[PDB]
């Protein structure tokens, strides 16, 4: 298929200003505006000039994050308030996306990978999140949802695998705590009934290549008309979660189910921005990339 | 005195742009064929399989662009190899239109890049050979861009595949079969 044109993604560079929580927010879509333009290579129509003047607040979004980083690495909203399992997986999967942008100190990222295993991990693999994000529009299909551990440790799973080659030596018990992850994921992939969970979780096996069997064929048909992933409300839920079955796809290199997923995703024109369009925005853009960069 | 069956892709790999020529072609071929009595059946195959129409169904509806108007696509996995096998066992079974004693042709018409198919091609070939059967293979899209998929569509087709690999766009692809 064709890149999007840039031109519709110029509302994506947003200035970072805010808490622990509001600054992620603007820092979201700069940082994979910027990234998406990387690998479609789209800076040519869009001048290079406007690179370094983007590349430089994804700079300022991390140095005022590094300010709500807890003694514990770990972090909240506040600097007193107790920190968030999410908002820090979260902040680990923005950050090693951007480890290529800016430089990215590494000590942080590792630091956080390593509170979320020792302190917030039950022994049977679960991600439990003790407290909560204050803006709860910003963690997408995960709120309100019926499942569960599943999907909080599908999401910090998935931030883990992303960060697995860069923290593997300072932090040891990292494959260890992946394994526990993926083996409660897989244990509980068939009793699953919400979309999300389905998409979000299978992408999390797909980057271990236990997603194969019956958890495949519970994938694939989960999928409406082939396409999509969809729950009954809510769009900004379905593109997110769609964008993390074609993750999956890319992963099990599944280039029959490519492009439907990718054809629907185009015709729904989502250039993100806007209130609780966080994960959207950082997903639909991965993914369109993830594509670009795997696509014949 | 031929009977001729259409085994189409129709997996999602294929954009419906070339499903659009995979369903003109064989209306194409179909009409500057006719030319009784040649019989005609047509399978579209993904991860599922649907027969459109049989060899007795399309000898009671001679219209061509009517047979083949309301077909749509399966947007599966690709199962070439499993499509061939039902192909040889069903659609020329007698209890289906197929006379005796008369030309098996089969056009497959993919993209050259099976997928997620138990069956392979070493399992339904042989069987295809000790039955007669005639192999066209019609490549779409990008069938010819690689090596591994130049080298399946000679696999599907018979020997020499100089002779039966052609490209779906040809206009003359009927032209050159009949002499
Ligand atoms: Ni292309
Ligand atoms: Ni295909």
């Amino acid at each position: 298929a064709m890149a999007v044109d840039a031109e519709r993604l110029k509302h994506l560079i947003v200035t970072p200003s805010g808490a622990g929580e509001q600054n992620m927010i603007g820092m979201t879509p700069t940082v994979i505006a910027v990234h998406y333009l990387d690998e479609t290579e789209q800076w040519e129509k869009f001048g290079l000039e406007k690179r370094q003047g983007a590349l430089e607040l994804i700079k300022k979004g991390y140095t005022q994050q590094l300010a709500f980083r807890q003694p514990s690495s770990a972090f909240a909203a506040f600097v007193k308030r107790a920190p968030s399992t999410w908002l820090t997986a979260y902040v680990v999967k923005v950050f090693s996306l951007a480890v290529n942008l800016i430089a990215i100190d590494s000590q942080v990222l590792c630091g956080a990978v390593k509170w979320l295993i020792l302190e917030k991990q039950k022994p049977d693999g679960v991600f439990q999140e003790d407290a909560p994000v204050i803006h709860q529009e910003m963690i997408g299909g995960l709120r309100n949802n019926n499942e569960k551990d599943m999907a909080l440790t599908a999401f910090v799973l998935i931030s883990l695998q992303e960060a697995k080659d860069i923290c593997e030596e300072q932090v040891n018990s990292l494959p260890g705590s992946i394994t526990k992850a993926g083996d409660f994921l897989e244990a509980n992939y068939m009793n699953l009934q919400r979309s999300y969970t389905v998409a979000i979780a299978g992408y999390a096996l797909a980057q271990m290549g236990r997603l194969k069997g019956p958890l495949l064929n519970k994938f694939l048909t989960t999928a409406k008309d082939k396409n999509r992933w969809e729950d009954p409300g809510k769009q900004l839920y379905n593109v997110e979660a769609t964008s993390y079955a074609l993750l999956a796809l890319l992963q099990l290199k599944d280039f029959d189910f490519v492009p439907p997923v990718v054809r629907w995703l185009n015709e729904q024109r989502y250039y993100g921005g806007g209130y609780g369009s966080t994960q959207a925005t950082f997903m639909v853009f991965q993914a369109l990339a993830q594509y670009q960069k795997d696509a014949p | 005195d031929s009977d001729i069956a259409f085994l189409i892709d129709g997996s999602g790999s294929i954009i419906p742009h070339d499903f659009r020529r995979m369903k003109e072609f064989v209306s194409t071929v179909m009409e500057q064929l006719k030319k009784s009595k040649t019989l005609f059946s047509l399978m579209q195959y993904s991860e599922e399989f649907r027969i459109h129409f049989t060899f007795k169904e399309f000898q009671n509806n001679p219209n061509p662009r009517s047979l083949v108007k309301p077909i749509t696509q399966l947007l599966g996995r690709t199962h070439t190899a499993t499509g061939i096998r039902k192909v040889v066992r069903e659609l020329f079974n007698i209890t289906n239109g197929a006379r005796k004693n008369a030309f098996k042709i089969l056009v497959v018409i993919t993209d050259g890049e099976k997928f997620g198919d138990p069956l392979g091609y070493e399992d339904v070939i042989p069987e295809a050979d000790r039955e007669g059967v005639i192999r066209y293979v019609i490549g779409v899209g990008d069938a010819f861009r690689s090596e591994k998929s130049r080298q399946e569509l000679n696999t599907i087709a018979s020997k020499p595949p100089r002779d039966h690999v052609f490209q779906v766009n040809n206009f003359e692809a009927l032209k050159t079969i009949q002499n």
